[PDB]
RNA sequence: GAAACUGCGAAUGGCUCAUUAAAUCAGUUAUCGUUUAUUUGAUAGUUUACAUGGUAUAACUGUGGUAAUUCUAGA
RNA sequence: AUUCAUAAUAACUUUUCGAAUCGCAUGGCCUUGUGCUGGCGAUGGUUCAUUCAAAUUUCUGCCCUAUCAACUUUCGAUGGUAGGAUAGUGGCCUACCAUGGUUUCAACGGGUAACGGGGAAUAAGGGUUCGAUUCCGGAGAGGGAGCCUGAGAAACGGCUACCA
């Protein structure tokens, strides 16, 4: 079966087709999350460690973690689970999924290189893929560049160059959770509103108390007159 | 905001800010070609609009105005006879400042002037005052449409009374000074346009009187308002100028060049010229350009020599050289200005000419151009030259500035030798200025300075400064510099065994003077105190690279076997450049030794070279992980091990998160090579933030050299280039401060980042066993409570503390550490901390001690820490006679823990309803405890007091 | 149905809106608001079918989004905002102020008012109750909650609310001899004086009302709204002064004026 | 301003009369027997801060399975 | 009409809420600091009231059939008590109790080419028939059963089984 091997430290990934069945047998009986030695797979992978991440069968159905079987089964999948993207809120669908036990009928098996062996794979270890996007939140920028609190993230924003025909310019992200005078103004405005509301309520309460006291005194005077 | 609504959305209705409407609004009624009601008339303009406005506007205020005036406006003779009451009502109603009636009133006020204009003159002053108050009122209630009505009303009156106002403009301007001088920019901008329309309609004779008055006023926002006024009068349509522009522009120039007119007026003229130059195309400027040349030629004189040059500087700069038709004319002026001043202004002028001149004209005049500079700018030719280089260095080199610089140096080396040193210092780093460094230097100066070292007194920092600025110039000297240097270096080394920062840089300068063995011996004798300095490290790098390996060398370095290991200590420094140069030095020394350079050395050099970017972020990590693997698999000697381990900790100083990833992965698997070496490196980093590092550098005697180099320009573009030129002048004005200030900039970085302690702690966390064995060195911080120190100078951050406590829990045998008991008591203090996270770390380390009784009740204590399960545990775990209660035999060990954990929970701010019940529960469990334990709990509360 | 309805057929719409039965299939459903559905006049019907300012719904939306219409001194932008009894509609651009009052026929009538009379409204006190923290408050017929009322104010009284501050300026007790306005039933729109209140515990109270023409009628208490003392209304009344006229007399008057 | 996340709607509208004989429905009552998005009006000094995390992912880059579907797996 | 509104006392909570949100604009104080203070709006948020609603609910009113006279009660039928559940009352369900409930004033059972009403036709008046069908209310989405989401669904141009 095809092996889709991914090296996350480079971010690289490549497919290797397999014909001999010795390596395929040593993959058998394993489970997602378990580790296997690359030397058993072949000399090219000697010294490597592969963690199984999943796979697809000859019918295209995916492998699901948490179900310990060697055969497909129809599972009721819901929000925030693998192998299912709900079209509508609260929608739950029963779909056929392949078990978590490796077997002879896996069309492709996905592997993650936990540890590098002595020899360097041509397509995985020798090459690197850059990160697509840099940090956006201010604290993330500080963490990425290890900035001090005093140092302003404004000067450390990553810029990417875009060239259109003869023209050229740069694009950079909008920082979020940045301390700006507008935020201070909003905070101050909320605090002032709160205090003013409290004072107005107290004033209204005092006025009502005075009115009630005056009415009470008048009624008591009338009662005294009746006596 | 900059990116205006340039790309328009498909929406039919869209919000527009009040500022946005004000920005696009423009006061110019003539452009509007829409049919106007008053254009068709039967009796008078006032009646025609009046009937229309009765129909459209239904506002209450306008309705009352209509009723009061309806009878008196039926016929034009009626209007003229009753004009006094008509004007009063219009002004009376406008005063209320009601928006819903303002539009008909402002229109009718204009049409009222149209019907009886010459008669309006007696009303003219009252009208403008009414409008000024209305516009001033309009600022409070933001309504762009109101401003459109008011200013158009002003424009219409200004249109109808054109002949009579034009005769007395300075009076009319006087009324509008508060508007033109107003703080808000847009009010001044609008009033400038309305007033501008009269300016275009002037007789030239009347204009000169008007131009004189405003310039007299010119000597808040008046400058800006006038600038908008004149430029508006010049511009009529895009890429074109009004026909009268030449007449007005001549009048402004003649007044500006006049001695009586203030200098700021010439500055205004400069700003006016640039606005029109940017606005207008080439052809429209040709009539304007011609008048400028002729007027300058006709009025050239000593008194106005400075003013003329100031305007010419603007012309050459304005939109660079593309607006200029033919530079031969401007050149023909320049000798006339030269033949018949302010040196700094001249230097400003020629530099732009070099940058902006077409190739042909510059070639014809490049020789005469610089000869003028030697004539009068020789006092400041170098300030000109550096500015010329920055603007266009390639053009200066192409046009033979270098030989003229060489001629300059010969003429004035005696006068301003220090100032020459400043120039060659600043240009040193720039690779494009390599040709300047190639310029041969006058020989006589070299000998005079050469004689200085041969007999120089060097006993104090001031004398060193004398050597320093001189030392820079010898680098170009060709008269066997080596022989003079060696005695001087020995004098410097012996005189100052303990160098300060300035000294380390001079020797680097001195070593840099060398060009293609005894000197090498000299530096080796005294280098331990100079390895830190970058400049010394470069100068040494230059020396070793030049010199060819030989057997005699192998004897030399053999005399100092510790040379290689000593230099390795530079790799922990916070500067990338120092580490790179040290590596390059390391390789060269091995070549001289003949020893083979390890391949690890080459790999580390490559990593340092890679730029620190997101694109290369990943590539850096693998190189660290690869070489770390290379170091691990390959057995090496102490020097390689010392080299690599120190280099790794140097990477921790780097401010790049990907770099940290590789080293944090590499270091835990390679520390076995030298367990002692890593620990000292970790130990030192922990103590760096507490250690105080200050850069103390020699302060030269202060120079009080400063002056207003150029005039101030409102326009940003011209003002920036002025700021650049002034910055250069001030730098050269104070040569002593400038030389030192430039020097400190290029030394490098010596201040470790304050986060370095956290990085070292992460290394300590990854390897608890090494910390456990070397607890003797780390113990004192805990007993100080992680406080420098009774007032505290400083303390560790909460993050640093947390990583430390986690490491303690990871110790396999905490009980057998150097001081277990004193540690054991302090963790009890931390167990009393209010912060629950701290207690869990404190407890985990406490449980690291193998005590059976604690192990029996470990989970209950953990649940007590856990916020969710704190409440039920109190009832179950601590109730007297409880099934899960602590056994009497085991109480004595467990209760001290129980007392301390509860103490922190009592310190929770008793602030929210859940948090308040928590405090009540803590105090409510006291009766369960035996009285001696209750006494202990009370004792803890009073301990802090 | 499985939830709240959002459509209103024209035939099912309130009669007093006077909607053409063949213009379309649907009618404006008043959104939730101060007044009940059947006793409210949405702004669309008021601006289009009564004032004739707008020719169709889209122009009404154009008017509202311009923020020219104010209800009770506050700008509204919902086309189906349920304006109702005693609500002040201000159109500043036209310099017009309207108070929604039923005419004798039982329909909302376009009544123009002065600005001063537009400065306040009248509200029937539907509830008097202590809120949280022991603060008395009154709920009126239009859903306004006003805190710290005058203690003498009781249910079924009338309170004169100043729109600017939303506070009670004065109040009228529900007593015999007071001038009242009918706001429900077949007697809708009539004006009279109270004569006597019949009380029936656990049932609907009845009120006898005598008109200026000495005709008398009985109405449920929920449909009565005190508007002032006899001859001294606190608001300007529409034409006809709430007097019901027989069909024959209406014919005579119509022929005479024509 | 595509895509995607987020919020809201999709329980309205339209169609049909199968079941349903104190059931539905009509008129008339009650919630002191209860929920109520939304609208409208009130209403909360008592709770590193110049402002916290991934305890995190989509869209996106890249590597793939199935004959096939508004299928989706690893990084 | 209340154990109502509200308040207070003592505790309790895997326990909430009490603005880490956004647009436009740049006013006022000065000890001149990117110091302090400040406007017009949007969107969120506890509780109360109002509104659109929802649920249950009191009294009266339905065509033919007595050659359907007794029905309901074991497996809830009537009622009491306590609990569970419900948004909530309630045999709605559970446990223990009693033996009740309707009926010749027609219960129960059967038929219905039975959705109900506003209405339509005829008739001089009483009556007789029609009303799937422009509005109101109820139920359904091939037939049963069961649910996620959401304030609101036993939803079906949402999902799951079984039957066809
Ligand atoms: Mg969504
Ligand atoms: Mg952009
Ligand atoms: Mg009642
Ligand atoms: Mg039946
Ligand atoms: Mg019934
Ligand atoms: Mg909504
Ligand atoms: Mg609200
Ligand atoms: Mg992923
Ligand atoms: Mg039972
Ligand atoms: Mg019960
Ligand atoms: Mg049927
Ligand atoms: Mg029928
Ligand atoms: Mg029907
Ligand atoms: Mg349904
Ligand atoms: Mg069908
Ligand atoms: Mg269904
Ligand atoms: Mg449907």
């Amino acid at each position: 079966m095809k092996l889709n091997i991914s090296y996350p430290v480079n971010g690289s990934q490549k497919t290797f087709e397999i014909d001999d069945e010795h390596r395929i047998r040593v993959f058998f009986d394993k489970r997602i999350g378990q580790e296997v030695d690359g030397e058993a797979v072949g000399d090219e992978f000697k010294g490597y460690v592969f963690k199984i991440s999943g796979g697809n069968d000859k019918q295209g159905f995916p492998m699901k973690q948490g179900v310990l079987l060697p055969t497909r089964i129809k599972l009721l999948l819901t929000k925030n689970v693998s192998c299912y993207r709900p079209r509508r809120d609260g929608e739950r669908k029963r779909k056929s999924v392949r078990g978590a036990i490796v077997g002879p009928d896996l069309a492709v098996l996905a592997l993650v290189i936990v540890k590098k062996g002595e020899q360097e794979l041509e397509g995985l270890t020798d090459t690197t893929v850059p990160k697509r996007l840099g940090p956006k939140r201010a604290n993330n920028i500080r963490k990425f560049f290890g900035l001090s609190k005093e140092d302003d993230v404004r000067d450390f924003v990553i810029r990417r160059e875009v060239t259109k025909g003869e023209k050229t310019y740069t694009k950079a992200p909008k920082i979020q959770r940045l301390v700006t005078p507008q935020r201070l103004q909003r905070k101050r405005h909320q605090r002032a509103l709160k205090v003013r509301n409290a004072q107005a309520q107290r004033e209204a309460a005092a006025e009502y108390a005075q009115l009630l006291a005056k009415r009470l005194s008048e009624r008591k005077a009338e009662k005294a007159e009746i006596r | 905001a900059k990116q205006r609504q340039t790309t328009k959305s498909s929406k039919r209705y869209r919000y527009s800010s009040f500022k946005a409407r004000i920005d696009d609004l423009k006061i110019e009624p003539a452009r509007n070609l829409e049919k106007r009601v008053h254009d068709y008339v039967e009796s008078s303009h006032f009646l025609a609009s009046f009937d229309q406005w009765k129909e459209i506007n239904l506002s209450a205020k306008f309705t009352e105005f209509a009723a009061e005036i309806e009878h008196d406006v039926q016929t034009l003779p009626q209007i003229l006879y009753h004009d006094k009451k008509i004007f009063n009502s219009l002004v009376s109603f406008i005063n209320f400042h009601d928006e819903f009636s303002l539009q008909p009133l402002l229109d009718l006020l204009a049409q009222f002037c149209h019907d009886l204009g010459p008669d309006f003159l007696k009303f003219y002053e009252e009208a403008i005052k009414t409008l000024i108050n209305l516009l001033d009122a309009a600022i409070e209630f933001e309504s762009s449409n109101v401003f459109e009505w008011g200013f158009n009303c002003l424009a219409y009156i200004f249109k109808y009374l054109s002949k009579f106002l034009v005769k007395k403009l300075v009076l009319t301007c006087d009324l509008l000074i508060p508007l033109l001088s107003h703080s808000k920019e847009y009010l001044s901008r609008f009033s400038a346009e309305a007033l501008s329309f009269l300016v275009r309609k002037c007789p030239v004779s009347n204009l000169r009187e008007f131009v004189r008055s405003v310039f007299e006023k010119l000597e808040t926002n008046l400058y800006e308002g006038l600038l908008i006024l004149f430029t508006e009068s010049m511009t009529s349509t895009q890429e074109t100028l009004h026909s009268k522009a030449k007449a007005i522009m001549s009048v402004l120039l003649h007044e500006a060049l006049t001695k009586s007119s203030p200098e700021r007026s010439v500055s205004l003229l400069s700003d006016i010229w640039m606005n029109i130059s940017k606005y207008a195309s080439i052809e429209s400027l040709l009539p304007v350009y011609e008048v400028m040349y002729q007027d300058f030629n006709d009025s050239l004189d000593a008194t106005n020599i400075d003013r003329i040059l100031k305007v010419l500087t603007t012309i050459v700069f304005s939109e660079s050289g593309r607006k200029i038709p033919d530079w031969n004319k401007i050149t023909i002026l320049i000798e006339r200005i030269m033949s018949q001043l302010s040196q700094d202004k001249v230097a400003f002028l020629f530099a732009l000419f070099i940058r902006n001149s077409d190739v042909k004209t510059l070639t014809l005049f490049h020789q005469k151009l610089f000869n003028y500079a030697l004539t009068n700018i020789s006092d400041c030719f170098l300030e000109f030259f550096q500015f010329a280089l920055r603007l266009s260095y390639e053009r200066v080199f192409s046009f033979n500035g270098l030989k003229f610089l060489q001629l300059f140096l010969k003429k004035n080396w005696q006068s301003q030798g220090k100032k020459i040193a400043l120039f060659f210092l600043e240009v040193d780093d720039k690779p494009e200025l390599q040709k300047v460094r190639e310029v041969n230097f006058p020989e006589e100066f070299i000998l005079s300075i050469r004689d200085f070292f041969v007999t120089a007194e060097i006993n104090d920092s001031n004398d060193l400064f004398e050597i320093y600025w001189r030392a820079i110039i010898f680098k170009y000297s060709k008269l066997q510099n080596t022989e003079i240097i060696i005695p001087l270096l020995e004098r410097i080394f012996s005189t100052f065994a303990s160098p300060d920062n300035f000294t380390k840089d001079m020797v680097g300068t001195l070593l840099k003077i060398y060009r293609k063995n005894n000197l090498l011996k000299t530096i080796l004798d005294n280098y331990e105190n100079y390895k830190e300095s970058l400049n010394f490290l470069r100068g040494w790098n230059k020396l070793v690279s030049n010199l060819h390996p030989s057997e005699s060398l192998k004897g030399l370095m053999s005399h100092y076997p510790s040379l290689l290991l000593s230099l390795t200590d530079n790799f922990m420094l916070p500067d990338g450049k120092i580490r790179y140069e040290t590596l390059e030095l390391m390789k060269t020394l091995m070549i001289l030794q003949g020893m083979q350079v390890p391949d690890l050395l080459s790999s580390c050099m490559v990593i340092e070279e890679i730029p620190l970017t997101l694109q290369n972020a990943r590539d850096l990590t693998i190189r660290i992980k690869n070489v770390g693997a290379e170091f691990g698999k390959t057995k090496t000697d102490k020097l390689v091990s010392s080299f690599f381990l120190k280099y790794l900790f140097g990477l921790l100083t780097v401010r790049f998160s990907p770099v940290w990833t590789g080293v944090f992965d590499t270091l835990p698997n390679v520390y076995t090579k030298d367990e002692a070496l890593v620990w000292k490196l970790v130990l030192s980093f922990i103590k760096l933030p507490d250690e105080n590092q200050n850069l103390d550098y020699y302060q030269p005697l202060l120079e009080d050299g400063a002056n207003k180099v150029l005039w101030d320009s409102s326009v940003v573009r011209l003002r920036d280039t002025i700021d650049t030129f002034s910055h250069i002048w001030s730098k050269y004005s104070t040569q002593n401060t400038s030389i030192i200030s430039t020097t400190i900039e290029r030394r490098g970085n010596t201040t470790y980042p304050i986060l370095i302690r956290n990085q070292a702690l992460k290394v300590m966390l990854s390897i608890p066993q090494v910390a456990e064995n070397h607890f003797v060195d780390i113990a004192p911080f805990v007993y100080n409570d992680f406080k420098t120190y009774r007032v505290i100078t400083g303390s560790w951050t909460e993050v640093d503390r947390n990583v430390f406590l986690k490491t303690l829990s990871k110790f396999k045998n905490i009980k057998n550490v150097y001081s277990a008991t004193e540690l054991h008591d302090h963790l009890m203090v931390l167990l009393g901390s209010r912060n629950t996270d701290v207690q869990k770390l404190a407890l985990d380390a406490l449980l690291a001690y193998k005590n059976p009784t604690l192990n029996k009740y470990r989970d209950n204590l953990k649940n007590l820490l856990d916020d969710t399960l704190f409440k039920d545990e109190i009832t179950t775990f601590l109730t007297e006679n409880g099934s899960q209660s602590i056994k009497a035999e085991d109480e004595k060990v467990v209760m001290p823990y129980v007392l301390r954990i509860f103490f922190g929970r009592a310190q929770v701010p008793p602030t929210s309803g859940q948090k308040r019940s928590r405090k009540i529960a803590v105090i409510s469990v006291l009766p369960n405890f035996k009285k001696p334990y209750i006494n202990d709990f009370l004792s803890l509360a009073s301990e802090r007091l | 149905a499985r939830g709240p309805k959002k459509h209103l057929k024209r035939l099912a719409a309130p009669h007093h809106w006077l909607l053409d039965k063949l213009s379309g299939c649907y009618a404006p459903r008043p959104s939730a608001g101060p007044h009940k559905l059947r006793e409210s006049l949405p702004l669309i019907v008021f601006l289009r079918n009564r004032l004739k300012y707008a020719l169709n719904g889209r122009e009404v939306k154009a008017i509202l989004m311009q923020r020219h219409v104010k209800v009770d001194g506050k700008v509204r932008t919902d086309t189906t905002y349920p304006a109702g009894f005693m609500d002040v509609i201000t159109l500043d651009a036209t310099n017009e102020n309207f108070r929604l009052v039923y005419d004798v026929k039982g329909r909302f009538a376009v009544h123009r008012i002065t600005d001063e009379e537009a400065s306040y409204k009248l509200g029937k006190v539907k509830k008097v109750q202590l809120g949280k923290k022991g603060v008395p408050y009154v709920v009126t017929h239009d859903g306004r909650t006003i805190r710290y009322p005058d203690p003498n104010i009781k249910v079924n009284d009338t309170v004169k609310i100043d729109l600017a501050s939303g506070k009670i300026t004065d109040f009228i007790k529900f007593d015999a001899g007071k001038l009242v306005y009918v706001t429900g039933g077949r007697n809708l729109g009539r004006i009279g004086t109270i004569v006597h209140k019949e009380r029936h515990d656990g049932g609907f109270d009845l009120v006898h009302i005598k008109d200026s023409l000495d005709n008398t009628f009985v109405t449920r208490l929920n449909n009565v709204f005190v508007i002032g003392e006899q001859g001294k209304p606190y608001i300007s009344l529409p034409k006809g002064k709430g007097i019901k006229l027989s069909i024959a007399e209406e014919r005579d008057r119509r022929r005479a004026q024509q």
